[PDB]
RNA sequence: CAGCUAGUUGGUGGGGUAAUGGCCCACCAAGGCGACGACGGGUAGCCGGUCUGAGAGGAUGGCCGGCCACAGGGGCACUGA
RNA sequence: GGAGGAAGAAGCCCUUCGGGGUGUAAACUCCUGAACCCGGGACGAAACCCCCGAGGAGGGGACUGACGGUACCGGGGUAAUAGCGCCGGCCAACUCCGUGCCAGCAGCCGCGGUAAUACGGAGGGCGCGAGCGUUACCCGGAUUCACUGGGCGUAAAGGGCGUGUAGGCGGCCUGGGGCGUCCCAUGUGAAAGACCACGGCUCAACCGUGGGGGAGCGUGGGAUACGCUCAGGCUAGACGG
RNA sequence: CUGGUCCACCCGUGACGCUGAGGCGCGAAAGCGUGGGGAGCAAACCGGAUUAGAUACCCGGGUAGUCCACGCCCUAAACGAUGCGCGCUAGGUCUCUGGGUCUCCUGGGGGCCGAAGCUAACGCGUUAAGCGCGCCGCCUGGGGAGUACGGCCGCAAGGC
RNA sequence: GAGGGUAGGGCCCGUGACUGGGGCGAAGUCGUAACAAGGUAGCUGUACCGGAAGGUGCGGCUGGA
RNA sequence: AAAAAUGUAAAA
């Protein structure tokens, strides 16, 4: 039955990226779109689109990576260095406008659900609003 | 102003008086989880028109009796016995906690 | 644990007891020296330690260690308790102040006169 | 107050030519030019690389002794520095330099940093009129650090001024040698200064 | 030809019929005090010689460190299994406030304003490893948008 | 410390006060409270503040300021705004 | 007290007996001048009180100082108290004699049983200074009650296993509400404090003056993303044939 | 007589779910209670031998118990020393069982070796000790001590 | 209606002949059970028994081969 | 599958 679709979703990315897959699927959902919407706006995913898994609306998240590396164990760079959820179904994390975190001194982004939509760590600040801290990415 | 609460009638076994439960949720002072606690209030119903399980509103009013400083307002919905259960069942289990 | 576990149970407060039962943690306690005897040290050492039981005025009765080279405390001496155990003597958890009351200081001592209660001399 | 004890003896500890005196220290005898090794029976023995803290300590004591001021006040200013914004590091040295008696040295009135204290103490120095005797007193930007009237025609004073003819001093300072008075233009930028000490280390130390 | 400085020199031994011979180990780090720094741990049956080995071993390894007027670009939680160290960029005039080991690391890294602390284990050797790989994960503004570009 | 409650919970009528009110009285109805910790025991005046600490937190309430309570222990009412 | 002042007194300690150390330290020269002396000597005080007007407004006149003959100002003026802790590692500071598991130190590990940098004395050094140091208690280090920020195969720790009550958590889509939450406005959060700024007392401490935003709570308005709530639909979870 | 479990057909229901303080039930062996049974085995106990000693190791004999019924006890290295559930993350190999025009494919279960990854190491690794969410359980130096007191359960031993 | 008095319960503290175990100790006595098949693999719940560690029984676990 | 007990108390 799962709990937070987002939680396991971000994990799809994580586990996939770790093994360097082309892309991975995940049950289609409103919020997940918003997630990828911003997860592409800032540039962490090649893109996405609704697909089919035996009459089951999924979502193909096409992963992005880095250039090939020289030296021992040619490990391709990770575009998504790290992505972890903050507002858990256990602890609903609500932050104020002048409380929104600064992911790794700007280098990162804080995907959160504002009261007027969904914005980045900076985008939410610009519009001057706060919301549920979905997760951070860097 | 005159504080008003939206609770449920959980006890109507008194004269012109009715007990009402009120659940209020809020972030934990340290752990920020949306915890939920409650309390029982004794309302003044000179009409007795409000029955059990009747979700009603209560307003901070003139002292009626000892542990009674509130009065009823209006019904929100009649059939709500299911909630009454949650209260009753909690009571039951208590009897099986002692010795 | 989980969040709810904390919501309910909660982190247990540390709380530590004192290494010295000297009442109001008073800097020093006054008492009358009852026994003045020398006890042998513990495991790695052996050097007859000059100790003295002191029946406090605060109703207690403990053993205290006399530093310095010798002393002058008999069966009725009065004295102060510094508070500080000796890892070489089992039970002794209170030092005994020098130069205070019936307890004289140390003779001949030069350095560290403070601890051993010895008013500075004059060379001239 | 200041440690009255032998001073040209500390020059040897820091291992750096420190001008705690006046003429003699410029002479062929800062007392280290003679004995480039720390005091004590030892010193003339192969030592060992101190610990991080140890170096930070020695390094600090270098700066402190330089201004011959109580560690109490010394520390109190370190805090005063952290208190405000700016590059706390240089700022410290900054306020250190803003000390009245100190400016009296960097203005020539006195031959030694210690002799400066003495003069300033006896009110031999004035500021905008007031005979400020307080060796402390942080001289704000823009002041008349002149010499008191009675103190004007003084033997020791003259000697100091006469020798202080020309000789550029304090880019952030002016000097009306004619009337025996000086001014504090601006706050001495870090670059302008140049002490044999490393501020960064002195900073790290007081963070414990 | 960068600036060289060691961390610690322990003395490990070996049980064996008769006596207990030894083998010294020295941790050494190098750097020009500006982005270029390398760490090497040289082991040898002799204190000086070990340092000598540590020399080549250190001058071997190395890592770029995107400075910033003396400070580090960003903060990072680098866990090296046992130990756990975190660095954070400070405002000029702060100071290299770090553990004994990471101190001489960033010091030769041309760092002057950094906030660090050791967590979990504090084993000198491990801590060192951590600090290095840590700098090895550092990413400049350029580095970021570079990989994020991929046009 | 796991069950507690007879003015106990509520109602009608009354007393009493500047005033609401079991605050108190007579009569009537069985209710009232509790593991969201009742009842018991222990300890303690509360806050503004103070101490420490990267912060969160922890510790604390001397001085000054605000509210409270007591004036040898304990009870009472008179005078009066 | 300040400046100077020996290839460097005397004594004291060390020594490969050459010399090294105390150490510019002192002696001594010269300059200043705390203490002390003489003279002067406050602010804090203005108002109630008197007068014209109208007994007011406005305006003009008059009394009072505990501290105090104090602070402060001018002049005359003598080099004028220094102490405490530490010196094995942590931790900054090394050597000599005495002692011999004694004496005795000890915060942690430990030291002492003939050559102790660890006991005691000394020489010397290190730190600090009218203070130094001990004891006591609080926070810290302690990410060792872990929200930030721990962990549970063998190191402390999975309940012996199942059933289920409370409670906690909640699959994809559409709709109203707007409880949580988010934003604006506003009442509030008094003074003292903390911080920033300027200023007062020779500086500071102390203090005056002004500026800042503050959590939370009260009211009004706004939004709807996820949580919540009522309502409609689906089949990917669970169930059933 | 009866529980659980798996595969195929995608037929019905329509979020009905996960977890689970207390509680309720089960719970090896030994043990207790009334009654029944008793071959072999077998604490205790008797004897022989070894040994300085030998209340033991081995040998000879032997009771309770082991078995049935009904009732109570409720502990264990109850061990994978690894709580329960849903999701994602190479694969090679053999074995139990189920579906299918089948030198092979597909679902559930058991065991070895290993990608990535975690780990103090060992070692784990689609049967995780991996990556992530939800809930209960629990730990916070050793000894003292699973003791002492209190409370509850039991005929008792003793247990929580 | 303060308090006083009488009778009876609850909780807490101190104390007590004697007694139970525990901690502690440069040395004792008696054995040797444990770590190597520790010279009977060990551990373990329970039971019985013995100067003592411990042995033996019923079952169980490897942290045995 | 191997009959046979025990070494107190001062330094890295
Ligand atoms: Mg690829
Ligand atoms: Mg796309
Ligand atoms: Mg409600
Ligand atoms: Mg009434
Ligand atoms: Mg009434
Ligand atoms: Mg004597
Ligand atoms: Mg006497
Ligand atoms: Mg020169
Ligand atoms: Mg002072
Ligand atoms: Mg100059
Ligand atoms: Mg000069
Ligand atoms: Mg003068
Ligand atoms: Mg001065
Ligand atoms: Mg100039
Ligand atoms: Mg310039
Ligand atoms: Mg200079
Ligand atoms: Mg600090
Ligand atoms: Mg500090
Ligand atoms: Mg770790
Ligand atoms: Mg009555
Ligand atoms: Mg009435
Ligand atoms: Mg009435
Ligand atoms: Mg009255
Ligand atoms: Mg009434
Ligand atoms: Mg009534
Ligand atoms: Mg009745
Ligand atoms: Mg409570
Ligand atoms: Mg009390
Ligand atoms: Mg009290
Ligand atoms: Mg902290
Ligand atoms: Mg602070
Ligand atoms: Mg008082
Ligand atoms: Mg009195
Ligand atoms: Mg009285
Ligand atoms: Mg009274
Ligand atoms: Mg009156
Ligand atoms: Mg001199
Ligand atoms: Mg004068
Ligand atoms: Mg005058
Ligand atoms: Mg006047
Ligand atoms: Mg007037
Ligand atoms: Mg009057
Ligand atoms: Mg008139
Ligand atoms: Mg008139
Ligand atoms: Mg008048
Ligand atoms: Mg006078
Ligand atoms: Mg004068
Ligand atoms: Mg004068
Ligand atoms: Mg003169
Ligand atoms: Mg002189
Ligand atoms: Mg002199
Ligand atoms: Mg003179
Ligand atoms: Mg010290
Ligand atoms: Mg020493
Ligand atoms: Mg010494
Ligand atoms: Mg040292
Ligand atoms: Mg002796
Ligand atoms: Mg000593
Ligand atoms: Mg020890
Ligand atoms: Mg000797
Ligand atoms: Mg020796
Ligand atoms: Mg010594
Ligand atoms: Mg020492
Ligand atoms: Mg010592
Ligand atoms: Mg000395
Ligand atoms: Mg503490
Ligand atoms: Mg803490
Ligand atoms: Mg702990
Ligand atoms: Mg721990
Ligand atoms: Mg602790
Ligand atoms: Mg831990
Ligand atoms: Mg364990
Ligand atoms: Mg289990
Ligand atoms: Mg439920
Ligand atoms: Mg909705
Ligand atoms: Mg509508
Ligand atoms: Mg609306
Ligand atoms: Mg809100
Ligand atoms: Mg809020
Ligand atoms: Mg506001
Ligand atoms: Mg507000
Ligand atoms: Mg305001
Ligand atoms: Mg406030
Ligand atoms: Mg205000
Ligand atoms: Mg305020
Ligand atoms: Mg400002
Ligand atoms: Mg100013
Ligand atoms: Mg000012
Ligand atoms: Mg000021
Ligand atoms: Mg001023
Ligand atoms: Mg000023
Ligand atoms: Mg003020
Ligand atoms: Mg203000
Ligand atoms: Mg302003
Ligand atoms: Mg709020
Ligand atoms: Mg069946
Ligand atoms: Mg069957
Ligand atoms: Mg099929
Ligand atoms: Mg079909
Ligand atoms: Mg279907
Ligand atoms: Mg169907
Ligand atoms: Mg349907
Ligand atoms: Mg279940
Ligand atoms: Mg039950
Ligand atoms: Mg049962
Ligand atoms: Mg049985
Ligand atoms: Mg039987
Ligand atoms: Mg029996
Ligand atoms: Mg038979
Ligand atoms: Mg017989
Ligand atoms: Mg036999
Ligand atoms: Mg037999
Ligand atoms: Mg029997
Ligand atoms: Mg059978
Ligand atoms: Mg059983
Ligand atoms: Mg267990
Ligand atoms: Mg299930
Ligand atoms: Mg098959
Ligand atoms: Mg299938
Ligand atoms: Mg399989
Ligand atoms: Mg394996
Ligand atoms: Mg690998
Ligand atoms: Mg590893
Ligand atoms: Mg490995
Ligand atoms: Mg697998
Ligand atoms: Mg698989
Ligand atoms: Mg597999
Ligand atoms: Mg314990
Ligand atoms: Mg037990
Ligand atoms: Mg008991
Ligand atoms: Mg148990
Ligand atoms: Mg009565
Ligand atoms: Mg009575
Ligand atoms: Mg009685
Ligand atoms: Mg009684
Ligand atoms: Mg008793
Ligand atoms: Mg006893
Ligand atoms: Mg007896
Ligand atoms: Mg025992
Ligand atoms: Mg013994
Ligand atoms: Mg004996
Ligand atoms: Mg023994
Ligand atoms: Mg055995
Ligand atoms: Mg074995
Ligand atoms: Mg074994
Ligand atoms: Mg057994
Ligand atoms: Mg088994
Ligand atoms: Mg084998
Ligand atoms: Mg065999
Ligand atoms: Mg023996
Ligand atoms: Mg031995
Ligand atoms: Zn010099």
């Amino acid at each position: 039955m799962l709990t937070d679709p987002i939680a396991d979703m971000l994990t799809r990315i994580r586990n996939a990226t770790r093994v360097y897959k082309e892309s991975t699927d995940v049950p289609a959902s409103r919020f997940k779109e918003e997630i990828l919407r911003i997860l592409a706006r800032e540039g962490f995913i090649k893109g996405y689109e609704r697909v089919d898994v035996d009459g089951k609306p999924y979502l193909r998240v096409y992963l992005k990576y880095g250039p090939r590396r020289q030296g021992p164990d040619p490990r391709p760079e990770q575009v998504i260095h790290h992505i972890r959820r903050i507002s858990k179904p256990g602890r609903r994390v609500y932050v104020g406008v002048k409380e929104i975190p600064r992911v790794r001194r700007g280098l990162g982004i804080a995907i959160l659900s504002t009261s007027k939509g969904v914005l980045t760590d900076r985008e939410a600040r610009k519009l001057g609003v706060g919301g549920e801290l979905i997760c951070e990415v860097w | 102003p005159k504080k008003v609460l939206t609770g449920v009638v959980v006890s109507d076994k008194m004269q012109k008086t009715v007990t009402v439960l009120v659940e209020r949720q809020f972030p934990h002072p340290l752990y920020g989880k949306v915890i939920k606690r409650s309390k029982k209030y004794l309302a003044h119903d000179p009409e007795e028109k409000y029955k059990l399980g009747d979700v009603v509103e209560i307003i901070e009013s003139r002292p009626i009796s000892k542990r009674k400083r509130f009065r009823v307002l209006r019904l929100v919905e009649s059939g709500r016995m299911d909630l009454v259960e949650k209260y009753l069942i909690r009571r039951q289990n208590y009897q099986s906690l002692s010795k | 644990p989980t969040i709810n576990q904390l919501v309910r149970k909660g982190r247990e407060k540390v709380r530590k007891k004192s290494k010295v039962p000297a009442l109001k943690g008073a800097p020093f306690r006054r008492g009358v020296c009852t026994v003045v005897r020398t006890v042998t040290p513990k495991k790695p050492n052996s050097a007859l330690r000059k100790v003295a039981k002191v029946r406090l005025t605060s109703g207690y009765e403990v053993t205290a260690y006399i530093p310095g080279e010798g002393h002058n405390l008999q069966e009725h001496s009065v004295v102060l308790i510094r508070g500080g155990r000796v890892k070489d003597l089992p039970g002794v958890r209170y030092h005994i102040v020098r130069g205070v009351y019936d307890a004289a200081g140390v003779k001949d001592r030069k350095k560290s006169r403070s601890k051993y209660g010895t008013k500075k001399p004059k060379e001239a | 107050g200041r440690y009255i004890g032998p001073v040209c003896r500390l020059c040897r500890r820091e291992g750096v030519k420190l001008y705690l005196k006046g003429e003699r220290c410029y002479s062929p005898k800062c007392a280290m030019e003679r004995r480039p090794y720390p005091p004590g029976q030892h010193g003339q023995k192969r030592a060992r690389r101190p610990s991080d803290y140890a170096v930070r300590l020695r390094e600090k004591q270098k700066l402190r002794r330089i201004y011959g001021i109580s560690e109490r006040q010394f520390r109190n200013l370190f805090e005063e520095a952290s208190k405000k914004k700016g590059v706390t590091g240089s700022v410290f040295l900054g306020l250190l330099e803003s000390r009245l008696d100190n400016v009296v040295y960097r203005l020539g009135f006195a031959v030694s940093r210690r002799q400066a204290r003495q003069l300033v103490r006896h009110g031999h120095i004035t500021v905008n009129g007031r005979r400020v005797d307080l060796p402390s007193y942080r001289v704000r930007p823009g002041d008349e650090i002149a010499v008191a009237e009675k103190s004007r025609n003084l033997e020791l004073i003259r000697q100091n001024l006469e020798a202080m003819k020309g000789r550029k001093v304090g880019p952030w300072l002016s000097l009306d040698v004619e009337g025996m008075k000086g001014k504090f233009l601006r706050l001495p930028d870090r670059e302008d200064l140049a002490l044999p000490v490393n501020e960064q280390l002195v900073i790290e130390f007081y963070s414990r | 030809d960068f600036e060289e400085k060691m961390i610690l020199i322990r003395r490990t031994a070996r049980m064996q019929a008769g006596g207990r011979r030894f083998r010294f180990g020295a941790l050494v780090v190098v750097g020009d005090r500006q982005g270029r720094v390398g760490l090497g741990f040289g082991k040898a049956p002799e204190v000086p010689l070990a340092v000598q080995k540590a020399g080549y071993y250190a001058r071997r390894n190395m890592v770029e460190v995107p400075l910033q007027n003396g400070t580090i670009p960003h903060e990072i939680e680098v866990e090296f299994g046992a130990s756990k160290i975190v660095l954070k960029p400070a405002a000029p005039g702060t100071g290299v406030i770090a553990g004994a080991v990471p101190r001489a690391i960033l010091e030769l890294a041309g760092v002057t304003d950094i906030l660090t602390k050791e967590l979990g284990s504090r084993n000198p050797i491990n801590i060192a490893y951590a600090t290095m790989e840590a700098l090895r994960q550092l990413r400049t503004k350029a580095d970021v948008e570079r990989l994020r570009k991929g046009e």
